[PDB]
């Protein structure tokens, strides 16, 4: 595979958004580390599927709502960062407030 | 167009291999009853006892085949094969320690080879 | 008995006029030249030609012109030539560049590269080998970034910073004495080479030149410091006596001065400026002049190249998290505007094709990645291919030419700038034996292996618990050269002269190979290896067009990239 | 009052007579004595006998007959005995093997077994404890190894390479006095044991004795060098005088030789065979024959082990994977037909079970398994069992005596072949404390603690965060003895005579434990503990058949093992 | 569960191959590394099952087709390695040219 | 996410049940170290659920039985622990003799 180091950390972020979706799933409200696994998986995945950086950053801020976690979590994050391969090479994604 | 990422496109064109020096083809008998491969860079003279041929002629050369590739003798397998001339200093040290000098000495490399049961000292 | 082209090149790897493609680009690499003798390929295996009375000598000892390594069949892609050749290695340095093997049988062996006892063996028969790569703009500020620049071929960090502090998160720089001493200590285990810059920060000379004498390789000036013409000035004239080079990042705000100002201050002296297109610092919005000076090393941080449809929204963005912009006060929105411009950086890729940007290097962790220094370079030039046609200096068809142009750009021109060409930057004899192999696939893209003082540090290596090392998962890893004291012996600190001859490495302990930084000051724009070009460069204040003899400087940017989602798993 | 004898063996371990499963094999090993005086057994814990005054001594300094460490209860399996006892530990070395405890007031301590207040306490009760695994045939190529081969049980590497150089791919070979120095340094961070081997090539003395000279601790001639009469005869002309054993993978190709050829240049010297079976080298078809002979000192690697279904499908696509052959040159399938050999590969089981193989290894990462010594060794003595029946020596219904000749394989053969079974290779007083608690539902799958030099270097253990240790995730974990310092004094570098008299420890500025190879030049294999059967091997050039007393020696392969999908995620 | 290095390192593979087969699942064509994970996990899930090396020699052969991935990712995989345990012990399956 | 040491190790848990339960779904009987996988990521994603430590003792010795295992799995199993977040902060669950 040729796995470098950021391939290697990256994958816990996929694996950790999978446990979170399924805790989603059976009806929890997702706490702070759940909630930006699902956000981070989504924009590394969007920009696997050849998404803009400007698409995901507007895309990020609907992933998840309020009503979707815990008391406070909106508020704990300011924004949620993450570098992936884009089709045009590695990119910086910011989503600013993503869950208001 | 398609791309088959690190790929070669060679030049035309063949590489001749050992240009330039002597080439000599002779006979070659495995009359023992286990295969012997030999690899293009041993002084022929030096390979394995059981191997028949006119040791003689495999003084100062070694197989004319590409650079780490080798000949296969079956068990009671004969066929013929082409030398080549050593190089550099023409010089064969240790290997079945029939030379440790220069390859010229073909009196005493044959003297040694028959003493120590190379097949076809003639 | 002739084998053809084809075979050959399976064999042996490639040989005269043969062309490789560059990973996944359009760019193609041409055998220049050949040392073998055809038919005395040396090889090593089962019944192959490295094997004792034959291609291995059996007489002499390893001080009777024996190596300690030989990498058989290599295709070189260097500053000096693209070429096939084996390469010895003795004592940790390159000591041959010719044909291997045992003279007692051979035609052709170069004579202090025999194959003895005392020899190992790389096969390098369908590779590419480089020089490892030099970084000199490294922000010291995450451990887990030195694996990350080795998977993507660099050898050498230079920079600073202390960790995730504040001053070392914005500058390459680690300030003063005691820092410098800890960060000395602290390289002792970091499986790289690595110099480490002084704060450039200062209006008297002592506070400067003491980081110099406490073991610093050189200086910052970073206007998040002050780029003032006083901090200028102070560190050139120590830079002058202490011969180390000093990088510059230069006041973006114009707040005391305009470029013209801060080249007053230069005086005509060396200096190595950083980011030179200056979406990563520097006077607003031309500081890109610079790169037409003749007394400028110029280089580019990374992730500007190339020029791609995602490059301004990224840029724009990542710099308003970077300083805590707000896009609700007008002074940032206008700051981020005048920093970040699609007409600079167009300009600069099409720079770094004319060889006006001499360098490339990272800015890792401050504004730039740690492991994408080699990978943009390829990027850049296979868009300037597509953009701009083969250059006018080309024949065959090949693309050497742009490929010495550009593989000088992260080899041999950071070494020179700063002052370390002596020992690294380049595969020729006498220097230090720091080679990366490439897979022709992945070049530029995931080194195979990459050897540090003649030992291998880093590999693409699978299962450690099966038969053999093929089997998945193969990712990257340290090697045996980065365990126990053997990483004292693979990697160099690079050092001033006066904190040599003031004894520091035995007051703090060091073991570690100790590289002298020097030849810094008598140097200039035309001593960057095919990236030599003085130039007029007009930056228009009003519109941000870049103009060279007369002629506007544009391209488009690109969708996509080679070197990219073919290979990456994220 | 009396205990039965299910509750006894619950609380202490088994005692005299009893029977324990090896993991999930059908072997059964039998304590044969017990050093115990009933009702006075040492055990650790609140209320329990090892505390001031009672078990443990108030009295005694540390000199004074006192422990630093107390193995309480063990099952040990060695090839001296299979029996119940305390063991004493002190200066990282085995001191004591009885009963342990407090003379004040208890009946039978052994007199330098007290525990006092320097003695720590390791519960082996319910455990089976072995000596550390000696695996002779290392490639050093990935240094993710090392805990590979803790996780199984092995506790010293003795073999060769530079990390993922094609030399140290293909052969256990540290070629040379500079690459020696610099493994020597690596080693350093290598948690393990260990003893490197220099090339065994050349027809002068000086180049190969150099390596001996520099640090190596003995020699490998490997055919990918040239396995000529001549490399043979000058290694082990230099093995005679520096009293360093020498292993041969010799002429598959018999390019030079037959095996006779190669006989007789050894001319009767000392020389432990590697891969006997030749699978995994050597002269085709008839190799195995070697094992007959009283100067040959025979292992098997690991992949051949033991004999089953998928074994001659693996091998032969494995060899051509290895070796780059291609399914249409007749010259490589007939050379991998006449190297992977299903007679020879079932032959090996039996020639293990008879005590004609002495030795196990792996081949680690150049044609075996890094982890699976052990495993397979037990493997291959459960298929005899059931294939052959108890052996005619055994009685009581246990195996013990094939338990006794199997944990000799990879134990104390492999150490008195190499010349360092005065320090390491069994449980015996006066050799270094690498000692393997095995749980019995585990044994020779996955070991519990691994102690090297009387500390904990690796143990399956759980999660870091927990109240205790045993939550998950229990996996292998580097422990204490693997950390700073401690790595040197828990871990032994094995050299030759010569580089210790000259002074190279201090000269590298190696830290660790230095140990002395001796003995090798002067053992046969009658020497062989429980495996020193001498005999004439037939092995038919044309149908491969093996004879040994005019029997054909056959055995099925088998589609299933014990010690592999119970136990393994992957 | 007495996880040794490989089981750990082997887990890597899985996720991986599951991140891949869910690119594959939403019509992206694969990459080198997706498709070399899921190559490769087919080979150690399938001596998990029970199968014989040679079944497994032939099986990786079709488990992805050219129509699967991304334009030269036939070519760059000569080979996919895999070891695994089967019913009699840890086995080596090399799959040669798996996407024609 | 800010992932401590023990969230990173923890993940590897979910990641072996996830892969346990697929082999189990496809048939097979699980062996040692996937039943101990199953069971913990039970007990884990138990006080993620929000349920008591006695009630996860309770649990756990339901999630498999004999017929779901390999012969001699259900007797190497003494007792399988896990710590883990409830809602009144990391607790220790074991669960006694799991599987009869
Ligand atoms: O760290 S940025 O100023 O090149
Ligand atoms: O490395 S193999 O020749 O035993
Ligand atoms: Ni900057
Ligand atoms: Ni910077
Ligand atoms: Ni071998
Ligand atoms: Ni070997």
């Amino acid at each position: 595979m040729h796995l470098n180091p950021a391939e290697k950390e990256k994958l816990q972020i996929f694996l950790a958004s999978e446990l979170a979706l399924k805790r989603k799933a059976r009806g929890l409200k997702l706490n702070y580390p759940e909630a930006v696994a699902i956000i981070t998986s989504f924009i590394m995945e969007g920009a696997r599927d050849g998404k803009t950086v400007a698409m995901l950053m507007e895309e990020g801020k609907h992933v998840l709502t309020r009503d979707d976690v815990m008391e406070g979590v909106p508020e704990m994050i300011d924004d949620i960062q993450a570098e992936a391969t884009f089709p045009d090479g590695t990119k910086l994604v910011t989503v600013h407030n993503p869950i208001s | 167009n398609y791309i088959v990422p690190g790929e070669y496109r060679v030049a035309e064109g063949e590489i001749e291999i050992n240009a330039g020096r002597e080439k000599t083809t002779i006979r070659v008998s495995n009359t023992g009853d286990r295969p012997i491969q030999v690899g293009s860079h041993i002084h022929f003279v030096e390979v394995n006892k059981e191997l028949l041929f006119d040791r003689a002629e495999g003084i100062g050369r070694r197989l004319n085949i590409p650079s780490g590739t080798a000949a296969r003798f079956e068990p009671g397998e004969e066929m013929e094969v082409e030398l080549t001339e050593l190089g550099g200093n023409r010089e064969v040290f240790g290997i079945s320690d029939l030379t440790n000098g220069s390859v010229d000495n073909k009196e005493l490399i044959l003297q040694r080879a028959k003493e120590l049961g190379y097949k076809g000292v003639e | 008995m002739k084998i053809n082209r084809q075979q050959y090149a399976e064999s042996y790897g490639p040989t005269v006029g043969d062309q490789v493609r560059l990973a996944d680009t359009d760019l193609w690499i041409e055998v220049e030249k050949d040392y073998t003798t055809y038919g005395d390929e040396a090889n090593f295996g089962g019944g192959k030609v490295l094997r004792e009375g034959m291609g291995e000598n059996g007489t002499y000892t390893r001080t009777e012109n024996v190596l300690d390594l030989l990498l058989t069949n290599a295709l070189i892609l260097d500053y000096t030539g693209i070429y096939k050749a084996d390469i010895g290695v003795k004592d940790g340095y390159i000591v041959g560049i010719g044909k291997g093997g045992n003279p007692d049988i051979m035609d052709g062996v170069t004579p202090n590269m025999i194959v003895g006892t005392a020899t190992e063996v790389i096969a390098a028969e369908g590779k590419i080998v480089t020089a490892g790569g030099i970084d000199t703009h490294v922000h010291f500020i995450n451990p887990d970034q030195v694996d990350v620049a080795l998977a993507n071929g660099i050898t050498t960090l230079f920079g600073g910073g202390t960790g995730p502090a504040e001053g070392s998160k914005a500058t390459t720089v680690t300030p003063g004495p005691w820092n410098i001493e800890k960060m000395l200590k602290s390289t002792e285990g970091l499986p790289i080479n690595v110099g480490i810059l002084g704060k450039g920060h200062g209006s008297s000379i002592a506070p400067i030149m003491e980081q110099i004498d406490a073991g610093a390789a050189g200086l910052k000036i970073h206007e998040d410091w002050g780029a003032t013409p006083a901090s200028i000035d102070r560190s050139l004239t120590v830079a002058d006596e202490a011969d180390v080079q000093v990088a510059i990042h230069s006041d973006t705000l114009n707040e005391a001065g305009f470029l013209e100002d801060t080249l007053r201050a230069i005086n005509g002296r060396v200096i190595h400026s950083f980011h030179v297109e200056g979406a990563g610092g520097g006077h607003a919005p031309d500081i890109m002049a610079m790169a037409g000076h003749p007394n400028v090393l110029p280089s580019s941080t990374n992730p500007t190249r190339p020029f791609t449809v995602n490059t301004i929204d990224e840029h724009l963005d990542m710099l308003m998290v970077c300083h805590h912009l707000k896009q609700n006060i007008p002074e940032d929105v206008a700051f981020a505007d005048s920093r970040i411009r699609p007409e600079t950086i167009a300009a600069e890729d099409i720079l770094h094709d004319l060889g006006i940007i001499s360098m490339m290097s990272t800015d890792a962790l401050a504004m730039g990645r740690a492991g994408e220094m080699v990978l943009r370079t390829w990027q850049t030039a296979d868009k300037m291919k597509k953009q701009r046609g083969p250059l006018a200096e080309e024949k065959n068809g090949s693309d050497n030419f742009r490929a010495k142009r550009y593989v000088s750009k992260y080899t041999i021109n950071p070494a020179i700038a700063q002052g370390i060409a002596h020992e690294v930057g380049s595969i020729e004899e006498g220097k230090f034996a720091d080679l990366v192999l490439w897979e022709p696939k992945f070049f530029g893209v995931k080194a195979d292996r990459v050897i540090k003082g003649g030992i291998i540090a880093y590999a693409q290596i699978g299962d450690p618990s099966a038969s053999i090392p093929t089997p998945q998962p193969v990712m990257g890893r340290r090697m045996y050269g980065t365990v126990g004291d053997l990483i004292h012996d693979t990697n160099i600190t690079f050092m001033s002269k006066s904190s040599i001859q003031q004894g520091v490495p035995a007051k703090l302990g060091l073991k570690r190979r100790i590289g002298t930084v020097k030849n810094c000051r008598n140097i200039g724009k035309k001593d960057m290896k095919w990236n030599d070009v003085t130039t007029d460069i007009d930056i228009n204040p009003e519109t941000y067009e870049v103009k060279v003899d007369g002629e506007v400087l544009t391209c488009e940017p690109v969708k996509e990239l080679p070197m990219a989602q073919r290979y990456f798993l994220f």
